[PDB]
RNA sequence: UCGGAGUACAAAAAACCCUCCGAGUGAUUUUAAUCUAGACAAACCAGUCAAAAUAAUCACUUAUUGAUCCAAAAU
């Protein structure tokens, strides 16, 4: 099929893929009560420690 | 808690506060959870589970947590190499 | 014109002059793989989950830094990512730091030319992901069997 | 009858498991387990 | 300019005799008295409130109290003697060489981030100095001369891209404090005491070319220096050509706190002189 | 102190020197693992389920049990 588009169509590939959506977690609260500490993990946005002004 | 010292005046801390909690500067209190060390074959795997870890106390144990221990628990801390120091902050919360 | 008993020149006698350790020993490596002033180095820059990806671009068959075996069996295996203009193109995400992302990509270059370099290169199969597509090629083999000719 | 606590040792290093054994002894105490280091499946036997 | 000036040809004196601190800043106290707030004034009805001694503040009234129940744990554990480094993002640093607090011209070490209220040590709370991260990695545009206690790999390779060299160098706690307000320690006018080394358990880390440790054998500097550069790609300056050479190449001792100075010193800023010992005992005390 | 039924007729909860039954463990073999989404319950403490990710049954089954600290043990 690789041969098709290049030698055919004029046309560049399209590759694809299949995405599940991102899992769902509840909104975050101030004092995560009883929870493991890994909790915080979950909401983090990227993973990088982030020194705002230092 | 004694609020003013004899000799120099000032607040005191608890330690038995300390020795068993952790404060990060969010202001996230962490803990243990008791029991863990006790009793265990007589437990089953999942409860294990759920001792073994560490957990976090709401609002009303945080507060008293805090008044019972001075600035100095309070301040920012950088450690080298620690465990806990990728967790200090809070981020996206919104409210 | 400090001196202590303890300083740089008494514990290592050897190496001694403040231009020593400033040397760059071109001689020491002379192989220079991946010479990066051939490489289209791209970056987009995302900011929001901040991520900066980075790809790394060059012609295959343009290529001499690495010989024609190398050249001709990285066209082999990974002939997916391969672009029909011949470019090569490779992929990091992760690191929002830009750098991390080019180490990425230089290491999975790295990688490639590594693996492709070595003829003892097996290419082991898993039977674990591939078993639907083993069993479902005997099974389209089974009527591709019938054997009558045509056109 | 009686409720007894015996440690069992795994073949290969400091692996232990911990369990209780019967007073009676029904079935005396050797397991097939998990041992941690070597992820592998061994006979822990009883010990002390 | 503030049209508010000319509103005041209008009005009477400025004195004594009129002022109005501004509006909600004394959030007026009240007192006890009067029919709202006598009469048990906010304290409750008996019991043990009303009369001042409810009991002390981790009390649960005797069930075993919340944070008592919880175990021990090493948490806190030896907080005291964990060491600390206060951290520097690069981003921070090109803001300082930008507005020109630190001049990238003459060498940099702590004191000179310290001068420029860029960072700030407190020794005494086990503060071992100043450390690198890589926060403004791409951002990064100076050529620099930088001695810190701490680095991490991306740090330093976005200094070299640049053509600066960095050295990892330690100070003890003292030492530390006389690096970071060094001019009321000339004040205390006691001599330079010679600088420790690093502790045991430390050596390693200050041994490595790879931290580019300012104890470490200078013949590794070149190589695994450069190999930084493959691991990063881009090509590496050749230092040893440029013009800023002299200073860039600029070592201490492992015994010297300052740039220029030696142990065993004494500065008198009245008299703007510095005094070295003749004497051959002290010589060997603090050179050694 | 713990658990089953009524009191409490249909989500939950719910007292009594209220009515009636039990528990402070047996019996085995198949030794019932790490790690983690989401939940129940809940003043707190404790308690419960649990997908994906890597390599326990039967006795009405529900109850078979105790937190810190402190001691003894080794990994
Ligand atoms: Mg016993
Ligand atoms: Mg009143
Ligand atoms: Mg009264
Ligand atoms: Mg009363
Ligand atoms: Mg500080
Ligand atoms: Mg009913
Ligand atoms: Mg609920
Ligand atoms: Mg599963």
């Amino acid at each position: 099929v690789t041969r098709v588009f290049h030698q055919l169509l004029d046309m560049r590939e399209p590759v694809f893929e299949f995405v599940r959506p991102p899992p769902y977690h509840p909104k975050q609260k101030r004092f995560p009560h009883r929870q493991p500490l890994r909790y915080l993990d979950r909401y983090r946005d990227s993973h990088e420690p982030t020194y705002g002004i230092y | 808690v004694t609020y003013f010292s004899s000799r120099k005046g000032k607040r005191k801390t608890v330690k038995a506060v300390i020795y068993r909690f952790l404060r990060l500067h969010s202001g996230l209190w962490l803990r243990r959870k008791a029991g863990y060390k006790k009793k265990l074959w007589k437990k089953t795997a999942a409860r294990k589970r759920r001792l073994r870890e560490f957990v976090f106390c709401n609002k009303t144990q945080s507060k008293l947590l805090d008044k019972m221990t001075t600035s100095f628990w309070k301040r920012r801390n950088w450690y080298a190499d620690d465990p806990y120091q990728k967790y200090q902050d809070r981020t996206n919360l919104k409210v | 014109e400090f001196q202590s008993i303890y300083s740089l020149d008494k514990l290592y006698p050897e190496s001694r002059g403040s231009d020593t350790a400033w040397r760059l020993p071109d001689d020491a490596k002379q192989a220079n793989d991946i010479p990066v002033d051939r490489l289209t180095i791209s970056y987009c820059r995302s900011s929001g989950k901040v991520n900066s990806k980075a790809e790394v671009r060059f012609h295959l068959a343009s290529a001499d830094w690495i010989a024609e075996p190398v050249r001709l069996k990285l066209a082999v295996k990974h002939k997916n990512r391969i672009n029909r203009s011949g470019e090569l193109i490779l992929t990091s995400e992760c690191s929002r730091y830009q750098f991390r992302n080019l180490a990425d990509c230089l290491q999975k270059l790295r990688d490639m030319i590594a693996e492709a370099s070595q003829p003892x290169x097996x290419x082991x199969x898993x039977x674990x992901x591939l078993r639907r597509s083993r069993i479902e090629n005997m099974n389209r083999e089974r009527l591709r069997k019938k054997r009558i000719s045509s056109a | 009858s009686k409720t007894i606590l015996v440690k069992m040792m795994s073949q290969a290093g400091t692996g232990f498991s911990f369990n209780t054994k019967r007073s009676r002894l029904r079935e005396k105490l050797t397991l097939l387990h998990y041992d941690p280091v070597v992820k592998k499946k061994v006979l822990f036997v009883e010990q002390k | 300019g503030p049209r508010a000036l000319d509103l005041l040809r209008a009005l009477p004196r400025v004195s004594l005799a009129n002022l109005k601190p501004n509006p909600g800043s004394r959030k007026p106290e009240r007192r006890p008295r009067g029919r709202r707030r006598g009469r048990k004034c906010g304290r409750g009805h008996k019991g043990e409130r009303q009369r001042g001694t409810r009991p002390r503040l981790g009390f649960e009234g005797g069930q075993t109290p919340f944070y008592l129940r919880i175990p021990k744990y090493g948490f806190n554990e030896g907080h005291s003697f964990r060491h600390q480094y206060q951290p520097l993002s690069l981003n921070r640093l090109q803001y300082l060489i930008d507005l020109g607090r630190v001049d990238p011209t003459q060498p940099i070490d702590l004191t000179q981030l310290v001068n420029g209220r860029g960072v700030t040590i407190q020794p005494s709370k086990r503060d071992y100095g100043v450390q690198l991260v890589e926060e403004g990695a791409d951002t990064f545009k100076a050529k620099v001369n930088i001695e810190v206690q701490m680095a991490s790999e991306l740090a330093i390779a976005a200094i070299e891209k640049n053509g600066g060299v960095v050295t990892t160098a330690f100070y003890d706690p003292r030492s530390l404090e006389i690096l970071c307000k060094p001019v009321p320690f000339f004040l205390r006018g006691q001599p330079i005491p010679k600088r420790m080394l690093p502790p045991e358990a430390l050596v390693p880390y200050y041994t490595d070319a790879k931290n580019r440790g300012y104890l470490a054998d200078p013949a590794r500097f070149p190589e695994a220096r450069l190999e930084l550069a493959r691991k990063y790609g881009y090509v590496l300056p050749d230092i040893t050509k440029d013009e800023l050479f002299k200073m860039l190449s600029t070592r201490k001792d492992p015994r010297q706190i300052f740039f220029g100075l030696a142990p065993g010193w004494v500065v008198n800023m009245a008299d703007k002189k510095i005094l070295k010992p003749t004497d051959e005992n002290l010589l060997k005390y603090y050179s050694s």
